[PDB]
């Protein structure tokens, strides 16, 4: 019924991966280096324990 | 085409590595506006 | 009209995007390569499984 | 002509080191503007 043709739901957009225009957040690069971070330190407890 | 666009185009269709396509399936064409210049030599 | 002329006239337009396209091909590539190392995407494929032979979970810096 | 013009042109020609050139190919001609200067010894 609505008189402007577009969709009722308006994206709110991030970044773009420019291969596929598929989004993607912040996240990605910092989670990476926060995997790497529990690693080492879960590595340096077991170390001195 | 060049590998940029064609590689989005075709992993847009390909979905997954190994898909069972169902009978319905959009098909997208390729189509290419050229815009040329060529001289008149105006008489004037 | 498109018989007796537009044919040739595709056929050279044809040529002429292939010339372009065959000719840019490597900076076309050159730029892929650049937006894909802008995404936190910077492993090549060799190099990346000779980390994972490793052991080792590939990181990016970006 | 020396290596820097006809480098950047025949890099154009080329396309790649094996391509299929089709019968259609832009032909580019070279063409030289001289400004000379020559005395004229007018009498006045």
């Amino acid at each position: 019924p609505f008189r402007h043709n577009r969709f009722s739901l308006t994206p709110i957009w991030g970044f773009r991966r420019g291969r596929d225009n598929l989004p993607y957040g912040v996240i990605r690069w910092m989670r990476d280096i926060q995997d790497d971070i529990n690693k080492r330190a879960s590595k340096a407890l077991y170390i001195l324990s | 085409g060049d590998e940029a666009m064609d590689w989005a185009e075709f992993d847009r269709d390909t979905y997954s590595q190994s898909r069972t396509v169902s009978t319905h399936k959009r098909q997208r064409v390729r189509l290419i506006e050229c815009w040329y210049r060529k001289p008149m030599r105006a008489t004037k | 009209l498109d018989s007796e002329e537009m044919k040739e006239l595709h056929r050279r337009l044809r040529s002429y995007l292939h010339q372009e396209l065959d000719r840019q091909a490597e900076n076309r590539f050159q730029m892929a390569v650049d937006e894909d190392y802008y995404d936190s995407i910077q492993w090549t494929e060799a190099d990346a499984q000779v980390l994972k032979e490793r052991g080792q979970a590939p990181l990016v810096f970006n």
